[PDB]
């Protein structure tokens, strides 16, 4: 997802938004994983 | 005037002071056969507009003192915006009782002066004319009494 | 940033500065010291001149290099081309003439002059007929400016 | 490998927006009174055929969006909701593209009326900005000529998908008007008094400001409409001499009509001229544009050019894809080797 | 000037005097009908949005004060567009947890089991925003986009 | 013996300066002053030292 | 901000008239692409003599 | 009645303004306009009150 934030030019801009957005959140989906889903698993199933 | 007078009266002097101006790609300019020059400066992507345009006005303003003192009453003028319509607003009246005359008019008095003074506004178009006293000469009466329009 | 406040300081000073400086100079720039490099212009043969070149420079390539990326101010070696009068006070004083008399009848036999157009502004109902008028114009050669009646 | 190249590329689709442009040029120095004709026209269509999407047309004449004049009009036209129009004969893509076929025929004068490219404050419109330029002090009339030749180059090589135009100089017939700084200076008569008058009756006069209604305002001498619609009628104007008596123009002046500008254009400084065209469906843009300069190394001498606008933003953008996908490539083997602990693992995932 | 006789003349004798535009170079009209505007273009690097909720709210204090019947009519204006735009997008972003909710049903087939991960899904989102604005970002089409294929 | 920049004239197309000065003679030297004369109300030059 | 100058030289000589020659007396810029790759020179050679 | 700013000179090394206005003796009143005279075409002083 990164190297497209790199294209710099007028497109890149264009592009750098995306790449931005998708790093994070998929960060931010490997940060709950490890938290908020993990726990709220083991509090409620089965 | 008219636009070879415009270019070599206005327009070629201030090109002429366009420089020492960072981030500059290049610079187009027209002038009118109206009486009508644009000369604009487009900027490097990035750079901060409020200083482009503080280094543009630093340098009309060594030009200024040579302009005609009939454009320089005309007012010239730095803006930075976009080319294109943000929007148009609108006002028509529902009597019928004005006139394309006053409500341009009433626009321009009334409407014009604080939308163009509204942070983010870089541009006003106003679609016809404020008043004015007009003192449409007869040049015949002028003979018949002797006077010029001087 | 620099720059802008000496800008807004220096406001302050010019309602107080003689009204003929004001008339011409006064710049607030961002000064170095050194020049980066120093690109001088020669002719192979002969036809060219001190004054020739010195003058293709002028008005032919600085306000280009003046005004490309990087690059600060531009000091120029030498000078560009101005239509020359050189005055003889004894051709003058013998035909009864003071400089002024000169200066009058450039200003006046050189100079660029609008005037409306047919067709104009606001036209008469009818009307089908729209173009500029050009009325005096700009003198250009050396010649003209010999034809000068004085 | 295929398909992805048997696929045309492109940067953002088009959208309806619900609001659109419509041009109006008519042939250089004609009455506004006609440019109205064509605006009412255009104002008509839109407001009966249409009438089931447009629902307001707002209709400036004398308004051009780099050329203010006389002979040209602009026209805002917009639609109703989007939810009352639906199929792609309801979207501008069509909406316009019909209005563009419905004038651009029962016309004298050229009418474009399209939908602006979204998010593209100059970007991609995939064609050209060629500005043609005097660099040799050459002068306006050679200029002119010198880029007819261009363009007529490019009219031999459509084999290439083109629209190669310049914008909208063409000279016009102007009237000189030539005092005799003599006669004048001879009949008593102070050339200033000459030009004020000949100015302020022609092209008004701004004498100084007056207050309408707790505003200020300006004042204007000028002439009434009807002293001044016609050549014949600089007769009217008679200017007083030092020995008091009133002459007529035509006693130091004298005329004749000419051709001249009604736009001097120019581009870094020089005087210029610029020509817009495209690729369209065929070559790449380029191609277009290597062709361009290469009749433009033919045109007369002195006479050279540059490009400007979105052609200056092909030839820079930092540094392509491919490269910045091999980067990628070798950065997410890298990773999974790192993961799985080999060279031979990646090449389960990757592939 | 005064001549001769007692007869002066005034400028209204040589003349015509009255009210009337600073210049006649645009004649505008809104259907055919008498009218007039402003167009308006955006400062550089100002937001659209923002800038256009100002110059209505100033249109606002003018109206209850206009002439006999003076109305404000908008025609051209791209800002509504925007607006419904990225809305839009918002829907078709809102719309896709709930039919995430449903096949984490045809697989899973529990009332609070299917939280779990569609629970974990606006919360990986509103952060994103948070994100964004740290990083100075906008909420633009571009970006929402970039949360849609996020999920 | 300054020059005056008058006007501006177009040369081959740009705007340049338009001054009127004095040969180099007859504005050099202390007595040169002497050689140029100035009009009067009636109609006659006088010397710039009067 | 020293290739700009050449770069846009070079687009104003094909336009020169007859025999007019750009020369580049004092420029301090190739000093500065000396100064470097000397330096470089050294790392290479630092790295060597370990 | 009001003061005028004509122009500068320089004092003690400094420029500093040069007004001109009536003494305050001449310009209290209403009664006092009389006092105040203007030479016209032909050069004969001329009363306000005219
Ligand atoms: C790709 O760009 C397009 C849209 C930009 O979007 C938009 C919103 O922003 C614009 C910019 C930034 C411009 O600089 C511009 C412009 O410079 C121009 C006209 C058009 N004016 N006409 C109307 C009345 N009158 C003032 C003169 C002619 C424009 O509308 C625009 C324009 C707008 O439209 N040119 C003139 O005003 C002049 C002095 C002469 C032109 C003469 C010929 C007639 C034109 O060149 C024709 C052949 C076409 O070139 C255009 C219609 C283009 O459309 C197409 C299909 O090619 C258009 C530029």
């Amino acid at each position: 997802f990164v190297p497209m934030a790199f294209f710099g030019g007028s497109t890149g801009a264009i592009y750098r938004q995306f790449s931005i957005t998708i790093v994070s959140a998929m960060a931010l989906s490997v940060l709950v994983a490890l938290i908020l889903t993990p726990a709220l698993c083991a509090t409620m199933l089965k | 005037a008219d636009a070879k007078t415009v270019q070599d009266t206005v327009t070629q002097v201030i090109e002429q002071n366009m420089n020492g101006i960072d981030n500059l790609m290049y610079m187009s300019s027209n002038s009118d056969s109206t009486g009508t020059v644009q000369i604009t400066l487009t900027f490097e992507s990035g750079t901060d507009a409020d200083i482009a345009q503080v280094q543009v006005q630093n340098k009309l303003q060594l030009a200024m003192p040579l302009l005609p003192q009939e454009v320089q009453q005309q007012g010239v003028s730095v803006e930075k915006s976009s080319s294109s319509f943000l929007m148009v607003v609108g006002v028509i009246n529902t009597d019928g009782t004005m006139t394309q005359e006053d409500i341009s008019d009433y626009v321009a008095a009334n409407m014009k002066d604080a939308i163009s003074r509204t942070s983010g506004v870089g541009d006003v178009q106003l679609f016809g004319s404020q008043y004015a006293m007009r003192i449409w000469m007869n040049p015949n009466e002028l003979n018949k009494f002797q006077l010029t329009p001087v | 940033i620099a720059q802008v406040q000496v800008q807004n300081k220096l406001q302050l000073a010019m309602p107080l500065l003689p009204q003929e400086v004001q008339q011409q100079g006064v710049s607030v720039e961002k000064s170095s010291s050194s020049f980066l490099m120093v690109v001088g212009v020669i002719n192979t043969d002969g036809t060219m001149t001190q004054e020739d070149i010195s003058d293709y420079v002028a008005a032919n390539m600085k306000d280009a290099i003046s005004r490309t990326s990087g690059v600060g101010d531009v000091q120029l070696f030498g000078s560009q081309y101005a239509m020359r009068i050189w005055m003889n006070p004894n051709e003058l004083n013998k035909f009864q003439l003071t400089p002024v008399d000169v200066i009058t009848a450039i200003k006046a036999q050189n100079a660029q002059v609008a005037a409306g157009q047919l067709g104009g502004t606001p036209p008469v109902k009818g009307q089908q007929l729209n173009a500029s008028i050009i009325a005096q114009t700009r003198l250009t050669s050396t010649e003209e400016f010999g034809k000068i009646l004085l | 490998a295929y398909l992805f190249v048997r696929l045309p590329s492109s940067f953002l689709p088009d959208e309806d927006q619900g609001v659109f442009m419509t041009m109006v040029q008519l042939p250089a120095g004609a009455t506004q009174e006609r440019t109205q004709k064509v605006l009412n026209e255009v104002t008509h269509y839109y407001l009966t055929k249409e009438k089931n999407n447009v629902e307001s047309v707002f209709a400036v004449n004398g308004f051009g969006f780099a050329g203010r004049g006389q002979n040209t009009g602009i026209a805002f036209v917009s639609l109703k909701d989007w939810a009352d129009r639906p199929g792609e004969e309801n979207k501008v893509e069509a909406i316009t593209m019909r209005a563009t076929r419905a004038f651009s025929q029962i016309k004298d004068a050229m009418v474009f009326a399209f939908n602006l490219p979204a998010i593209v404050e100059l970007g991609t419109a995939t064609g050209f900005d060629f500005e043609l330029i005097d660099q040799a002090g050459l002068g306006h009339e050679k200029l002119t000529q010198a880029r007819n030749q261009l363009l007529a180059e490019a009219a031999k090589h459509p084999d290439m998908l083109t629209s190669v135009r310049p914008n909208g100089l063409e000279d016009t017939p102007q009237f000189k008007i030539d005092i005799d700084q003599e006669k004048a200076q001879a009949l008593g008569v102070s050339i200033n008094d000459i030009n004020t008058t000949l100015g302020a009756a022609w092209g008004g006069s701004y004498v100084n400001d007056f207050i309408d209604r707790g505003r200020v305002k300006k004042v204007y001498v000028m002439s009434e409409a009807k002293y001044r619609m016609l050549p014949d009628d600089i007769g009217d104007w008679y200017v007083r001499a030092a020995d008091g008596q009133m002459v007529p123009f035509s006693a130091f002046s004298s005329s004749r009509w000419e051709y001249g500008s009604p736009r001097l254009e120019r581009y870094n400084g020089l005087p210029s001229m610029e020509i817009l065209g495209q690729a369209a469906p065929g070559k790449s843009t380029g191609e277009a544009m290597e062709l361009m300069e290469q009749l433009a190394s033919k045109l007369p001498t002195g006479v050279g050019y540059d490009w400007t606008g979105m052609s200056y933003q092909e030839r820079l953008s930092g540094n392509q894809a491919p490269s910045l996908y091999a980067i990628s490539l070798i950065v997410v083997f890298l990773c999974l080797a790192a993961l799985y602990e080999s060279w031979s693992i990646p090449f389960s995932v990757m592939l | 000037k005064v001549n001769q006789d007692g007869s002066r003349v005034l400028l209204r004798d040589v003349a015509k005097i009255e009210l009337g535009g600073e210049n006649y170079d645009i004649i505008a009209e809104f259907n055919g009908q008498p009218a007039s505007g402003l167009g308006i273009k955006l400062a550089t690097g100002a937001n659209a949005l923002d800038t256009a909720a100002a110059i209505r709210a100033e249109l606002a204090k003018m109206e209850p004060f206009f002439p006999s019947g003076l109305k404000i009519v908008y025609p051209y204006d791209t800002t509504p567009f925007v607006k419904i735009s990225i809305h839009e997008v918002v829907k078709t972003l809102v719309e896709a947890i709930i039919l995430v909710f449903l096949v984490m049903y045809l697989f899973l087939q529990n009332f609070r089991a299917t939280l779990i991960p569609t629970i974990a899904v606006p919360v990986v989102l509103l952060g994103t925003f948070a994100v964004l604005a740290a990083f100075g970002f906008s909420i633009n089409t571009l970006t929402m986009f970039g949360m849609v294929l996020a999920i």
